[PDB]
């Protein structure tokens, strides 16, 4: 998990401040629009149904 | 209690789909106030209309406020609530007029409101 | 250990102090409000093998 | 007063701050694509300007109206304005310019008409009272020469029918992108070029039909060429101003959530000593 | 082959090398092979053939324009849309009519029209001047 | 009173809403230019003098 | 005693006058602080031009006063005062700079002090 994870945390901080610019902004360079559209993906899947614990290699994949 | 385990899918799927559209409705407003609203495009200006539709069928005339505005109340069952967001939703109703559905209780007294405007 | 709202301890702290009359302090909380969770939570700790074996009288041996 | 006002409004400054700083990116990007656009109206200019040149000053030479003097009698104005506010004083150092030369003018006795790009300039020459004769406006940016032809067509127009005597153009000019100057110039009669006849006896030109009709059409394209690359200039200064303008409004915020933050500390500390001191002396 | 130019007022359209073009003049349909004398005629609305050098022939259409042929270069000042005094008079006409009944069409910039409210909103009733004491 | 009253305040409530814009005003559409200049006038209608009370006649005249 | 009925119709109204052009002039600080002057209305930007020279005459100078400043004393009299806010605020002297009025008595000697600069 220390592997596959060290960079999680930046990059969703830093998606999370990207897509509050993106509200004013249409006309989006492409390579922000990769990181915005990344981000969204990696947030999509960090969501969770209440009572479903994951066993840690089941998390390990996916974040693989 | 509002989770679909609970009231099942159709009132959660309703439920958030008119949050959904009020919560665009209140982005869309503040163009129309600089842009106008010929600059919204034609799936916009569906929103728009059916924002204001929405927001007026929430109105409802009670039985107690009568002595206020002397109009009749209604009791509105649940199952009317959501067949009517529902379909108002889906375009069901997209000929009606606005003030077609204010203070009208149920849905099936929108229409016959609409004939009388 | 899982402490459900040490937000509603430290309010049953402030009241069944103020009915002692004891000073009260900023927010009307008492004075060692910051004393009553510290002592509470720096018991959370790992605690070495020698520990655990000089407390336990040498019944466990390698344990932490 | 009372903290908690003052964290509500310290809440909203910072939010003003990051409206700000969005806008100032935006206007950076689009300040870069505005003057790309601007670099790709160069060569059509340019060609035409030469061919103008061997028409009219190399071994020949036509009367034709656009190229001679004649007595000035009223003037013609094409101002471009910006569609968009947040702009700074962009567009009134180019309205009291123009309102400074327009008095020269109107002291000697002579009339002067205008022809407004962009809306700005039409409320504002409206509530001024000047003469607007024509107008196009809402081009945003996506300025589009078939937009200006409607206008240059009146003034030229005019200008042909020995209703104007002389012709400007007044727009702001992107010298770099932390300058940028109002210049009015003169469109018609045409300039005279840094241009050599002698250079022309080389070689001459097969004219189809016959160059009397050809120089006609050269010279209305040409204009109308000058008044684009002018309203693309002008977009490119409205977004470099923007983009500045932005930036002061930034620092601005950010020092005054600075001195709301002390008179928030200083509302929050007056508040714990009244309430402490309250407690404490009504015991007993 | 020579170096042929289309371009317009806006931007350009063809650049490179070319063996011939054929263009429908204004006075006629003509053909320019390398080395054409000098020559200038504006050209009418259609298509024009380029066959890029190794024979790829091309179609472009163009609004109308202005050909000069030169010694090496040729170059077709091509226009944006169709010209002439039947068209660019409903063109000034309407232009006249929109400033004498004050008619302001508004801009497409949804972004701006976006930022520009929520800064108005955000900045309303702020009263910050009154409650820090800047002199002003 | 009750008949004509009752679109005052939906006047002065839409106005209320839109003031905001007050300062960009020159930006605005006609469309919503109008309700926030017939938001002011029914403002500066509500302004009266001292010692000058209005008959219910009166009040009813202006208001409609 | 500012009332119509005790100081007469004009002198009341120039003082209301005056304070709604300065009060108007408070609204505006927070927003010319943030987005600084240029984005006024072009009657904003007379507002705040009025307001700035009325901030100014309102100032006098004290005969107790000159041992802190040299410049000598002014009396100034009523008719002699409304009749110059009038005029502020009327716009008849908008040519003048906002210094020419800071610390004079009547309002001819802040048309004189212009010359002056």
């Amino acid at each position: 998990m220390k592997k596959l994870s060290g960079g999680i945390r930046t990059a969703l901080a830093q998606y999370r401040e990207l897509a509050a610019f993106s509200q004013f902004a249409s006309d989006l360079d492409d390579a922000t629009r990769k990181q915005l559209d990344h981000g969204q993906k990696v947030t999509e899947l960090l969501k969770q149904k209440q009572y479903a614990p994951m066993s840690v290699a089941q998390q390990s994949l996916v974040l693989f | 209690q509002l989770d679909p385990l609970v009231v099942g899918q159709e009132h959660y799927d309703t439920a958030r789909g008119v949050q959904s559209i009020l919560q665009r409705y209140q982005e869309l407003k503040d163009i129309i106030a600089i842009l106008g609203m010929d600059e919204l495009s034609e799936e916009d200006k569906l929103v728009v209309a059916r924002a204001r539709k929405i927001q007026r069928f929430l109105s409802q005339p009670f039985f107690v406020a009568e002595v206020f505005t002397g109009s009749p109340g209604k009791y509105v069952s649940l199952k009317d609530t959501i067949r009517g967001f529902k379909g108002i939703m889906e375009g069901e109703y997209d000929h009606l007029p606005e003030q077609a559905f204010y203070m009208v209780g149920s849905i099936e007294e929108a229409v016959e409101k609409a004939k009388k405007l | 250990i899982i402490y459900d709202d040490l937000s509603k301890q430290a309010v049953a702290y402030r009241q069944i102090s103020l009915l002692l009359r004891r000073p009260p302090g900023r927010e009307a909380f008492p004075g060692d409000v910051f004393y009553l969770h510290s002592r509470l939570l720096e018991r959370a700790a790992r605690v070495n093998a020698e520990y655990v074996e000089a407390f336990t009288k040498g019944e466990v041996k390698g344990k932490t | 007063a009372g903290a908690k006002d003052i964290r509500s409004k310290i809440a909203s400054v910072q939010n003003t701050q990051k409206i700000t700083k969005a806008m100032e990116m935006v206007a950076a990007s689009k300040m870069r694509k505005s003057q790309d656009r601007m670099a790709a109206s160069r060569p059509y200019a340019e060609t035409m300007r030469k061919v103008i040149g061997h028409l009219a000053h190399g071994n020949l030479e036509y009367k034709h109206p656009y190229l001679e003097d004649r007595d000035v009698k009223r003037v013609g104005y094409l101002v471009v304005s910006t569609d968009r506010g947040l702009a700074g004083g962009l567009n009134i150092n180019l309205f009291k310019k123009l309102l400074a030369e327009m008095k020269t003018w109107t002291d000697k006795g002579v009339q002067a008409d205008l022809a407004m790009i962009g809306s700005k300039g039409v409320s504002f020459f409206n509530s001024v009272g000047g003469n607007v004769v024509a107008q196009v406006t809402g081009m945003g940016d996506n300025p589009s020469l078939s937009e200006l032809i409607g206008p240059v067509k009146v003034m030229l127009q005019a200008y042909d029918e020995g209703r104007l005597d002389k012709l400007y153009i007044v727009s702001n000019k992107f010298i770099n992108t932390m300058s940028q100057v109002p210049t009015i110039s003169q469109l018609l009669p045409l300039p005279a070029s840094d241009d050599d006849d002698l250079k022309h006896k080389s070689w001459d030109y097969l004219y189809e039909p016959d160059p009397k009709a050809l120089l006609d059409t050269l010279l209305r394209r040409y204009v109308e060429s000058q008044v684009y690359q002018g309203v693309v200039e002008n977009l490119a200064s409205e977004q470099a101003a923007r983009m500045v303008a932005m930036k002061a409004a930034t620092d601005n915020g950010g020092s005054l959530i600075k001195e709301l933050q002390l008179v928030y500390n200083k509302a929050r500390q007056a508040s714990i000593t009244q309430e402490l001191t309250e407690i404490v002396s009504g015991a007993a | 082959t020579y170096h042929l130019d289309v371009v317009s007022a806006e931007q350009q359209m063809f650049s490179g090398l070319v063996e011939k073009i054929q263009v429908t003049g204004s006075e006629g349909e003509l053909g320019i092979y390398p080395g054409h004398a000098p020559l200038l005629t504006a050209i009418k609305p259609g298509m024009i053939r380029i066959v890029k050098q190794h024979g790829h022939e091309e179609f472009i259409y163009l609004s109308g324009g202005i050909l000069e042929v030169q010694p090496g270069n040729v170059t077709v000042l091509a226009d944006t849309a169709i010209r002439g005094q039947d068209l660019d008079e409903a063109r000034a006409m309407e232009a006249k009519r929109k400033a004498e009944e004050h008619i302001s069409s508004s801009h497409g910039d949804v972004d701006y029209a976006q930022a520009s409210a929520e800064l108005a909103k955000a900045i309303a009733q702020l009263r910050v001047i009154e409650l820090t004491k800047k002199a002003m």
